């Protein structure tokens, strides 16, 4: 997340990091919600390399004890049947991973709520991106969790010659694009959430932003519109 | 577009999308 600042530590309980094992050790390489005690929701290209993946809950600084995580590996996985990896302004970046075992819930670890089917944000709706990606172009890791405010640039403004033309598409959630705020390298499969009635529900499934760079002028960081698939993420659950 | 995973590299081509492989090793 370029732009925003260390998130209070597990103040968004859904928030997970997706790690691939290297070498001895394991690497962060996504963020992902987690949205039942033994399923995970990410983005699609953050598995298109067939690694060996755990996902870790409750988790705030990736290379420190805080006393919160539990770290579960990711059994199986179950991509949208229409993402393309050579294609990922098509859509359809998502993809859900079945975990090992049930993560223990409690103040650390939350289920994610999601937004009820097709819900559209008008623009400028309030939301924060949140994860552990770079903070600069160039940069590395953020060591603890991050948040960045990045209110939705909607459809019809996003979809614009301008901003990104017809790459982007409906079932995708613009964000920022202000040009100092946006999610980046490793803030992919994570989430936007956004405030509606009261209550942070995640949006969007963090996906790309510009090849010209992480934080650009009417580029907005581009999410997976996760109320275009709730159908799909049932039907994978119910599929068991 | 560029993606936003974090993952190591050795040539552009093992970076998704328009995404390269940064000096450093990782794509971007
Ligand atoms: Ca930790």
């Amino acid at each position: 997340v370029v732009g925003g600042t260390e998130a209070q530590r597990n103040s968004w309980p859904s928030q997970i990091s997706l790690q691939y094992r290297s070498g001895s050790s394991w690497a962060h390489t996504c963020g992902g919600t987690l949205i039942r005690q033994n399923w995970v929701m990410t983005a699609a290209h953050c598995v298109d390399r067939e690694l060996t993946f755990r996902v870790v809950v409750g988790e705030h600084n990736l290379n420190q004890n805080d006393g919160t995580e539990q770290y579960v590996g990711v059994q199986k996985i179950v991509v949208h049947p229409y993402w393309n990896t050579d294609d990922v302004a098509a859509g359809y970046d998502i993809a859900l991973l079945r975990l090992a075992q049930s993560v223990t819930l409690n103040s650390y670890v939350q289920l994610g709520v999601l937004p009820r089917a097709g819900t559209i944000l008008a623009n400028n709706s309030p939301c924060y991106i949140t994860g552990w990606g770079l903070t600069r172009t160039n940069g590395q890791l953020a060591q603890t969790l991050q948040q960045a405010y990045l209110p939705t640039v909607d459809y019809a403004i996003c979809s614009s010659s301008s901003y990104w033309g017809s790459t982007v598409k409906n079932s995708m959630v613009c964000a920022g694009g202000d040009g100092v705020r946006s999610g980046c390298q490793g803030d992919s499969g994570g989430p936007l959430h956004c405030l509606v009635n009261g209550q942070y529900a995640v949006h969007g499934v963090t996906s790309f932003v510009s090849r010209l760079g992480c934080n650009v002028t009417r580029k907005p960081t581009v999410f997976t519109r996760v109320s275009a698939y709730i159908s799909w993420i049932n039907n994978v659950i119910a599929s068991n | 577009p560029c993606t936003l995973e974090y993952m190591r590299c050795k040539q552009d081509s093992d970076c998704l999308a328009g995404c390269v492989c940064g000096p450093n090793g990782f794509c971007g």
